[PDB]
Parts: C-alpha cells; structure tokens; sequence
C-alpha cells in the first residue's frame, strides 16, 4: 500500500513498547513471586535477592541506550517548542513568521527545495546556538515512534516508582486541577490575579481547544545549573541534537524486600520530573497521537488527556448508563412561571415516588409537553430546559411552594462577575431544600440526557458539587475586587510596617455580610469580635474569611444540591472530572463562535433555483451571522436548537443541525423545527429584507 | 573585498604584542567560518554536480573554497562540525520528511532559493507593549500535515554530508603543499606548522569516528545478509 | 502440556546431582524463551489493545505470560534481548518500509495471520 517508512518506524515501536511493558509487569511480580506465582503456578524459578539485584542491573544496561536517544530527542524537540513560544511572546503577530499565524495554521496553505533548506539551515544553525529570531523547523507529527518508545519508557518508571510507593496550610496549596506535574506552582500572593490565573479575570477563555497555561497561568520550573550538575537538573536550552546526546552520555535479606529503584542516570528518577520536563512535547504528543499513541494500557497521554478524552468518556458512560434501564419517565410543562415552578417540583416529586432511598434513578428518554401547546421529542424537552433554567435564573421574587409535601428572595445571585451565579441559602424551610435538590436533579437529568441545562453556576459550587476540596484559588473565581484586596492585605502584611497598619484598619475576626446571604455580622470564631486581626494571624484571618464568605454560608444549599446531583448520576462517572469540563459540558460554551457554528453546518435547498443563487444566499446567511450581536446571536441559536448554548463539541447535538432554503417569499418569515433543529429560510430576493425578516424571526421568545 | 577581509583575519591573528587579541580573532574567525560553510552547504545541495564541460568549480563555491584554504586550520574544524550537524538526524532516526526537489543544473538558478533563504529578515519586536489539526493553535507551527517521505529527507541530508566531507578531505589534502599551492599564491594565508597539521588530523578523525561506525555496522550487516542469501540459494531447491 | 514442559525445563535447571546439566538446562530454556518471546510479540502486535470488556488477556497471550513468569530470571532477560533487537533498526534509522494494516478487533483474525507465519 503506502509503503513509508514511518509506518515501520512506528510499528517496531509499538512492539518494543509491548516487550518493556511485559518487562515492567515481570519486575514488578519479583517482590510478590513467591506469593502470586510460586504458590500458584505448580513450576516456578526460585529466585533470591542477589539474583534479583543483577537482574535489575542488567535491565538497566540493556535499556541504557534506548534512554540516552529518547532523552536527546525529547530535549531538543522540547527546547525547540519552548523557543517558539518565547518567540510568540516576544514577537510581532502581525508578521508572516510568528508562530501565532494563519499562516502557520498548516492546514489552509514553499517549494520542496525551500522547504529542505529551511531544514537544513535550521539544523545547522542550532548546532552552535545561532538560531534567533528564525522559528525552528521541526514535525512533531513524524515523531511517533520516539513516542511509543517515552510511553514505554514512562511506564517502566513509573511501574517500579510505584512498586516504591505564605503559611503552609493544604488550603492555601494548589490543588490538583490547578497545578501542573513537575511543575511547581506560581505563588498565590506575589503574582497579580491577572496573570496568576487568567480564567477568573475574563472567565470566557473556557473553549473546548484550551491549553492550561492560559487558564491557570504558566508554571515555571526549578532548573539549570543553580546548585545542579547531574545532568537532567540542568534545564534544557540547546536545540541540537548533538549537545542533548553529549549531555545525557558525558555523566558516565529476604526477596519481598526488593524495593526496586531506578537510576537510570546515576540519580534517582521521578516521572512527575520528567512529565514537567518535557511539557510542552507531551502536550503536542497528546493532541497528535491519541488515537494511535493513546490507545495501549497505561497511556500517560491519556492519564494527561485533556478535555476531549474526558468529555468523550463522560458521553459515552452516559450512553451506557442510560440505555441499561427501561424505565422511562417524562413530564408536563406549561410557560407560566408560577404555575412552571410548582408543577415542576410536583413532577420531579413523584418521579422520586413509588421508590424510598439507595440506588439512583435512570431514565432513557424526557418528553416534556405543553399545554394548548403542541410539540414533542428532544426539542421540546431542551426547550423545557432553557425555559427552566431562566425561570430559576430570574431576579424577582419567587412563587410559594407550600404543596411540595402535599424562603422568598431568588435562589441565585451573582456575587462577583456578571452570569456566574451561586445559591443564596433562607430560612432553610424543608420547602427550599427539596428546590435546590429538584435543581440538582435535573442538572443530572440534563447531564444524562445529553443537553445543555443552563443554571450558570460558580466554580466552587462546581467542586461541592463533584466533591473536591476547595482551595483559595477558586476564590479568585468568587469576585476579583476583594480577592485582590486580601491579596494586597497579605503583601502589606509581609511589610515592616504591618502593626501599625493593621492597629490603624482594626480589623477583628467578624465579617458584615449583606442582604445577599442574610446580612450582619457573624463571628468568624467564637469570641471574635473582641479578638482584633494581627499580622502574626493574617494568614489564618485571611483564610477563615475566604472560605466563609462562600463555603459556611451555605452549607444546607451546597449540602442538599450535592444529593440533588447524585440520586441521579452514580459516583462513578463525576471522578476524573473537573469544575471547567463540568462547565463546558453541561453549561456548553458562554459564547456562541461564528467558527464552531461553521464547523458543523450543512445548507439544503428546496426553491430549484440555480447553484449561483443558493451560494450567494448562504454567503449573505453567514455575513449577517458574523456582523450579528452575541444577545442576537444567543436568540438565533435558541430559535434554532431551542437551546441558548452550543455543546461541547461536534458531538452532542443529536441532530446536527442545518439550514434549508424554501421557496421565495417576502412575506414569510423563517421557520425551524426542534425536534430536528432544522432551519427553513424563504430565499429572499433583497438583502434588507433577508435582514429584516432574520432579526424579528430571531426576536420571537 | 574577500581577500581584504582574510587579510585583515590573518593580521588580527598572527598578532601577539596586543593582549587578549588572538583570542578574539580566533573566535570571530569561527563565527565568519561557520556562516562560509552554511552558505557553502546550501549552494553545493541545491546544485547537481554534472559532469558535463568539467567546470567543477562555480564562482561562489570557488570563494568559499578560497576562504576555507586561506583559513584551513580552523576552516575544517568548522566544516567539520556542519557535517556533524546535517548527518545526525539521518543516524539517529529523526529526519523530518521533505518532498523530492529537482536540482539546479545552472548557476544562475541556484542564486534564487539561496536569495530567499539568506535574505530574510528577523522577527520584529512585539510592538509597544494524522491528527496535526488536532494540534493546538500555539503550536500549529510545529505540526505539518508531493509526497512527504523521511527517506528522501534523508537521502538529502546525507548527501550535505558528503558534499561537506569531500571538501574536508580535499583541505587536507591540500595540507602537505600548502606552501607552494595555498601560501605564494593566495595574498591571505594562514601560517601551518607540522604540529598543527597532526592536531588537525587527530581532530578529523575523532570528529568522523561517530558515522564511520555507524555505516560500518549497517554495512557489515547487509553484506552479511546478502552473503547468507547467495550461500542459501547456492544450498538450496 | 505447557505447565508439563515447564516442569521439565524448572526441574533440569535445578539440578546439582548430574554434572554438566544446569548448564544444557539454561541453554535449552534459552532458546525456549526466545521461541516464547517471537511468538508473543507476534500475536501482541497482530492484535489491539480495545479498553472495552477489560480483556487485556487472550488465551495465548495469557499462556505466554504464565511461561515469561515461570522463568522469569531468564524470561526478562530474553525479552530485553528480542526488545533490544526490535528497537534497533529504528534508533539506527535503517527501517525497511511497510504498509500500513489494520489491528485485529478479535482473536480468530490474529490466529489466522500467526498461523501463516
């Protein structure tokens, strides 16, 4: 067939990769041989703890040679990525050559003489550290089986690893889903929340293609030659092949007690080390080779996969799970909100009925219908969905629910960026709480169901609903204003002159807490009003104050919603899930994207006018869209697909939605179909009546 | 103007009431060398080498030429480590893949693509203040993707690398009549002495021990391989 | 009749009485491994590694492991061995050419192929 040889390449990789990984699982069975195969396999080696050390040692020799080519390759490519993207910050993205382009874009546009040379003087330029200015040529995409042979490689260390194994306060710490392997953290205090963690400052950077770096800051690492001559402690800067292989090459009793140790190096190893060390590459290597590269067992580009495999994990689970049970329920909706509200909590009651605790209720499919109102299937339901969450997400007052078993200001309100909403607790009436465990269960509900429920929430409501621990990051989410203050309070607090500024505040353990959670003041501590705020204390005064001002308040809301959320999604699926995937997933993008729109399109047509016409039409289609307003264009989608937000990703949309064109009429105005999401257009002779007739379609509500 | 500047490279080195100048010129040397040899490699691959009217020598492979004799000491160990440089990724196994290319039959043909690639300018400043598409935007530089084959690439690099050790060798060569050939003749000469010449030597052959070990196994084993085959079919039904 | 030969192979390495037999035991075993080793990287790399089912283990593929855990102090050795030899070609950059071809979803298909073999 095609005959390359990078097929080979790659293939002899994969099979190497097999044989290491059988090697990692037959080391890792010494230390358990004489209990997992000498009692149980009738023949068996007998093996001691010298024999067992020599064997370690000739794995290591024979397997130093492939390390010393994988670390040359992964340092230089890794020093070359890194050069580009200090090139990006550094350069003009108005130039041809920056890297953040279009014309870099490799997919909609030299010759192969130009293309060699490049390489060429590429090669011979970063040999002696001359390559400034000029963004090196490299494919990463030719690299796979270097790939294979990291992944190999990885496992076997982090197999035997394993076979091993401010104030510090673990709130303070980042957590997980904001820290990066390797890496260690940007410190909470000296860098601005504008670049400590972006994705609070403008929470619209959450998109499907999203690089952790932008969200959560750019992590920096402890390298190079500072108190570090080892070899791999030194950071990786040279870009040719020929220093990244002199570097790596110039260095030079009872058997269940083996406690196998890598040093492959001639100092010990960590993959969390390596992991950081070669970002960038791992990225890139996770992007490009997934389907291929990510497929064999104990992938680290999956255990490091990004949205996308989680998302496509999550949806598939979902599909599995709803599909194992028959049971199908749905419910009657009619607008009137009051009437909404209560005949919503009403159905969602008896949808709890007829069954007393446990186990979580699963349904295959919702068909939600309407009073003197005709329609039924998908669209109906996600229809019932928006209306739902807007009716929830109004600040008005809210109707009595005093038939529940047979409380006034709304639930949600926005405490710091505009959209972002978390639950405002009452009087804690048994009323209150079955709606917020009603809210939580359909935002499960919509989970299975593959729509978009649109109760907007905050990030840390997002963790108590998952289940994870809150750090004072996601503070940072809360309101940037006072955040910054407490902030600017603890670096003032680290200034000689602390005393007598806080003497000069008097600041004590009390917090004035407005209208917006129940008003006045609240003792942080017992007697602490009368106990003043000092510097020796301003981390713990700090601390109490940010997790009170959005954890404690609380508590029956975020409580009671956590129920709401898993009587109906069992535990296993809400691990390996973080707050952003649960936004983009449920949620769908805040912004509605002329690109992602064009990325799933496809355009009919029923008038049987020419070819030329129809295109012409659709152009004009999409430069109203593009010259078209993000409240216009959140009607548009809702006229469309019933919905105000575009899932995740192509997939989610049932139906894929799509435009056709009707026969010509200046007096119809343009229909659509829910069930299907198809969109019908009368082929308008006139742009300003197209115009016209596109906005007071999009208009109706 | 190229004798002018050998000239005034050989005085700044061949200087020493000046302190701490001969260093200086030894490394500027390097840095004028290694640029001669970029220009010098990029010429020869774009070109073909027809055997046609022996002309053997064009006008600025000739001036390259004339810079590496007049600066042969440091002139081959700087040739030396461009060859390094091209061979590497075709003994390590990382060539990026490149399209076949046709080669200049003429000279006044291989001056463009060598115009387009010389004469380029640096990125300005910021101002003020196979899944490749699945790569993110950041990144998209870094991912590619008429026939695109490693082997070709290859094959190209392989044959700079020839192109660079044929000239290392002729410098060498060279070496033994450098007084009647390069010194009289060429205004701007280097002064050689015996020991330097043996240095140099020993320098080439440490620098070329790397490759020369790698063809040799390839090539024992494929002789191996085929001298087993012939053995078996002579053996054979 | 694996586990029998097994037996054999474990019960000659551990030999002291008769002379000049531990040694014809590694060798024999040796070799045996190695036959092991080929056959299992065949059948490992005819087929894929689906996550569906949670499988990670045909009966050959699993009758190949019990034999790499059995002798394992050679077994590890052997494998590092044909690793190192598989590895070679692409770290040399001397990789003959092949075309590309799909992974087998079951296990009658990677029979079939082997069995050619």
């Amino acid at each position: 067939n095609a005959s390359s040889y990078l097929t080979s390449a790659s293939s002899l990789a994969r099979a190497y990769s097999i044989v290491i990984r059988q090697i990692s699982d037959l080391m890792g069975l010494i230390p358990k041989y004489n209990h997992l195969v000498y009692s149980q396999i009738p023949a068996a080696v007998k093996l001691t703890y010298q024999d067992a050390v020599n064997l370690q040692n000739y794995v290591e020799e024979k397997l130093i040679p492939t390390w010393n080519w994988m670390v040359s390759i992964m340092d230089s490519t890794e020093a070359q990525l890194r050069y580009g993207s200090a090139l990006a910050s550094a350069g003009d993205p108005g130039h041809p050559n920056h890297p953040l382009h279009a014309s870099q874009n490799s997919a909609r546009r030299m010759s192969a003489r130009g293309d060699f040379l490049n390489y060429a003087l590429s090669l011979m330029r970063s040999h002696n550290d001359e390559h400034s200015d000029v963004l090196p040529v490299l494919d990463v995409c030719s690299l796979k089986h270097v790939a294979y042979v990291f992944q190999a490689l990885i496992y076997w260390i982090k197999a035997m690893n394993q076979q091993t194994t401010g104030q510090n306060h673990p709130f303070f710490r980042r957590s997980d889903s904001m820290t990066f392997l390797g890496c260690i953290p940007p410190n909470p205090f000296e860098v601005p929340l504008a670049e400590a963690i972006p994705l609070a400052d403008q929470p619209h950077l959450l998109q499907p293609n999203a690089r952790k770096e932008d969200l959560f800051g750019r992590p920096s690492q402890g390298l190079y030659s500072s108190s570090a001559s080892s070899g791999k402690c030194l950071m990786e800067v040279t870009v040719d092949r020929n220093c990244l292989e002199v570097l790596p090459t110039k260095m030079s009793p009872p058997l269940t007690s083996f406690r196998p140790q890598c040093s492959f190096m001639g100092m010990v190893i960590s993959h969390d080390m390596l992991l950081g060390r070669w970002r960038l590459s791992l990225e890139l290597f996770g992007r490009v080779f997934m389907e291929d590269v990510g497929a064999e067992p104990g992938s680290i580009l999956t255990e490091l996969g990004g949205f996308e495999v989680k998302e496509s994990k999550f949806r598939r689970e979902m599909e599995k799970l709803r599909n194992q049970q028959s049971r199908d329920l749905s419910l009657e909706v009619d607008r009137d909100r009051d009437l909404l509200i209560q005949q919503t909590m009403r159905q969602l009651n008896n949808h709890f009925g007829r069954r007393c605790a446990t186990t979580p209720m699963a349904v295959h499919r919702v068909k939600v219908t309407f009073k003197d109102e005709p329609g039924e299937g998908s669209g109906v339901a996600r229809s019932f969905y928006t209306a739902i969450a807007q009716a929830f997400l109004s600040n008005e007052k809210l109707p009595n629910l005093e038939c529940i078993q047979n409380d006034n200001a709304p639930l949600f309100y926005q405490p710091g960026k505009r959209g972002f909403y978390t639950p405002r607790p009452g009087k804690n009436t048994e009323a209150r709480l079955n709606c917020f465990r009603n809210i939580g269960r359909i935002l499960g509900l919509c989970l299975l169901q593959n729509e978009l429920c649109p109760i907007t929430l905050n990030r840390h409501v997002i963790k108590v609903l998952l289940g994870r621990k809150v750090n004072w990051h996601d503070f940072a989410f809360f309101d940037p204003v006072m955040y910054e203050s407490l902030r600017q309070l603890i670096l003032a607090s680290q200034s000689s002159d602390a005393d007598a500024v806080f003497s000069a505040m008097d600041l004590a353990f009390a917090i004035d807490l407005c209208k917006e959670e129940g008003g006045g003041q609240v003792e942080l501590i017992p007697n602490g009003v009368n106990i003043p705020v000092t510097p020796q204390n301003v981390y713990e005064y700090v601390r109490k104050y940010a997790e009170h001002r959005m954890l404690v308040v609380a508590e029956q809301p975020l409580h009671a919603m956590r129920k709401g959320l898993l009587d109906v999604l069992p535990k296993n699926s809400l691990e390996d899930l973080t707050a952003e995937d649960f936004r983009l997933l449920v949620n769908g993008c805040g912004e509605v994207n002329v690109q992602m729109l064009i990325s799933f399109t496809s355009f009919n047509d029923e008038s049987g006018e020419n070819a030329e016409k129809l295109l012409q039409f659709k152009r004009w289609f999409w430069s109203i869209v593009e010259k078209m307003s993000m409240t216009e264009r959140q009607d548009l989608v809702y006229f469309w697909t019933s919905s105000p937000s575009l899932p995740a990703s192509e997939e989610g949309f049932q139906p894929m939605p799509s435009i056709t064109i009707r026969p010509p009429d200046d007096q119809h105005l343009p229909t659509a179909n829910t069930c299907i999401s198809r969109l019908y257009v009368p082929l308008y002779s006139s742009k300003q009546i197209l115009k016209q007739k596109l906005l007071l379609a999009i208009k109706t509500k | 103007l190229l004798d002018t500047l050998l000239g005034t490279l050989v005085k700044e080195l061949q200087n020493k009431y000046t302190p701490g100048r001969r260093e200086e010129a030894i490394a500027v040397t390097m840095r004028f060398l290694r640029s001669v040899a970029r220009v010098f490699v990029i010429l020869s691959v774009e070109m073909a080498s027809s055997k046609k009217k022996n002309n053997f020598i064009p006008q600025p492979i000739g001036k390259c030429k004339r810079v590496f004799q007049a600066l042969l000491p440091y002139a081959v160990e700087e040739l030396c480590n461009v060859a390094e440089s091209l061979i590497v990724p075709v003994r390590m196994g990382i060539a990026r893949p490149t399209a076949p290319f046709t080669l200049a039959s003429t000279s006044i043909d291989a001056m463009q693509g060598s115009e387009e690639l010389f004469s380029v300018e640096p990125l300005p400043p910021r101002p003020s203040s196979n899944g490749a598409a699945q790569a993110p935007r950041s990144m998209q530089w870094a991912v590619r993707n008429n026939a695109s084959s490693y082997l070709t690439s290859a094959s190209s690099l392989a044959r700079a690398y020839s192109i660079v050790i044929r000239q290392i060798s002729d410098l060498m060569g060279l070496i033994p009549k450098y007084n009647h050939l390069v010194y009289s003749q060429i205004p701007a000469a280097v002064k050689l002495t015996y020991q330097d010449a043996v240095n140099l030597q020993n320098y080439v052959e440490e620098k070329l021990i790397p490759t020369w070990n790698w063809m040799v196994s390839i090539m024992d084993s494929t002789e191996a391989q085929l001298r087993y085959g012939s053995a078996l079919a002579s053996a054979g039904d």
